[PDB]
């Protein structure tokens, strides 16, 4: 992961 | 009427799958509905899927089909869930066929849509040359030249991560200004910024300024927002956030929802985004939605 993860 | 099942799952992609599969091997039933349109039907192959890499996704989601129909316990049907209601005799489901369902309790799976950036030949494109995650489509640009459709603060993030995959151009499109440090931080990683509207996209993924130039990349990224598929969870009245990139439906880390006895997993929650992602939090969500079942 919803984003850099 | 209605027919009665254990646990019904809404949406049968890679989450809801592997969900239903908890159940069906804890011999309770199991009934999924699935309208068949995964967020992945637009690429050819599916990437990072340990045991999976390289396979077509139409492929990986008829094996998994196929393997949880092999419990006879498990259901399906090829339908769209538009209504749910929580009453005392659990969940009703009412389908856009005009059949009604029931269970004690529910697992939403449904994914989620994405909204495309509003650019000139952007959406016939989407899969082929077009992309939103570097983990799943990166590698196969071999190096080559990369595209960041900036649509925002966000696309800074998706700009600096991208030289890991190859020579990057951030293409501001006149829409966010980075700053000072954030010019510093792009410079060191190589990043290129280019900061004319886009007119539209030609060829395989060649985009056109405003201005008339026209620069060719073998790949085009965007960080665009994405829906909730289905209106289900906010008819349940399930605690819905808003994330960075859109709404996802919040969970504990059991993938419980803010509504006793549903779940949710895939990309509608907090921590989705890729199909191993799916796969691990909806065999969470499946056990969980057992032991509730078995405990209350
Ligand atoms: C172009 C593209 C390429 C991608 N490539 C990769 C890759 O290579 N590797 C990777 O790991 N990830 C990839 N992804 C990400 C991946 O598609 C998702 O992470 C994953 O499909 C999510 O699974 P889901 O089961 O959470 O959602 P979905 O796969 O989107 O499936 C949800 C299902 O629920 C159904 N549904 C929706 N509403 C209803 C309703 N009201 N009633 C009944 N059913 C409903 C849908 O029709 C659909 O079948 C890609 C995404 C895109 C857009
Ligand atoms: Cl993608």
């Amino acid at each position: 992961x919803x984003x850099t993860v | 009427s209605p027919m009665l099942f254990d646990v019904i799952v809404i949406g049968g992609s890679h989450a809801g799958q592997s969900a239903a599969l908890q159940i069906a091997r804890a011999r309770r039933r199991v009934l999924v509905i699935d309208a068949g349109a995964r967020r992945n039907r637009f690429a050819s192959q599916s990437h990072g899927v340990i045991g999976q890499d390289g396979r077509s996704p139409d492929a990986i989601a008829a094996d998994g089909k196929a393997q949880l129909l092999a419990y006879p316990n498990a259901q399906w049907r090829e339908d769209s869930v538009v209504r749910a209601e929580r009453s005392d005799a659990g969940y009703t489901l009412i389908c856009a066929s005009g059949q009604h369902y029931r269970a004690c309790q529910l697992v939403l799976a449904f994914g989620v849509v994405d909204e495309l950036p509003e650019l000139e030949g952007l959406e016939e494109r989407w899969g082929e040359s077009v992309f939103h995650c570097p983990y799943c489509h990166g590698y196969e640009l071999d190096g080559g030249r990369i595209g960041v459709l900036g649509s925002g603060p966000l696309s800074y993030l998706s700009a600096m991560l991208m030289p890991e995959w190859g020579q990057t151009v951030f293409l501001t499109d006149a829409s966010f200004e980075p700053d000072e440090e954030q010019r510093e931080a792009l410079a060191r990683r190589g990043v290129e910024i280019v900061r004319d509207r886009i007119a539209r996209i030609v060829d395989r993924a060649t985009v056109e300024l405003a201005d008339g130039r026209r620069i060719a990349f073998d790949g085009l990224f965007t960080m665009n927002r994405m829906r909730l598929s289905s209106p289900v969870a906010e008819q349940l009245g399930c605690a819905i956030e808003e994330g960075p990139l859109g709404p996802y439906v919040r969970t504990d880390d059991a993938m419980e929802t803010s509504t006793p006895g549903v779940f949710a997993c895939g990309d509608i929650t907090h921590r989705g985004g890729t199909v191993a992602l799916a796969i691990g939090n909806g065999a969470l969500a499946g056990i969980a939605a057992h032991r509730k079942l078995v405990f209350g």
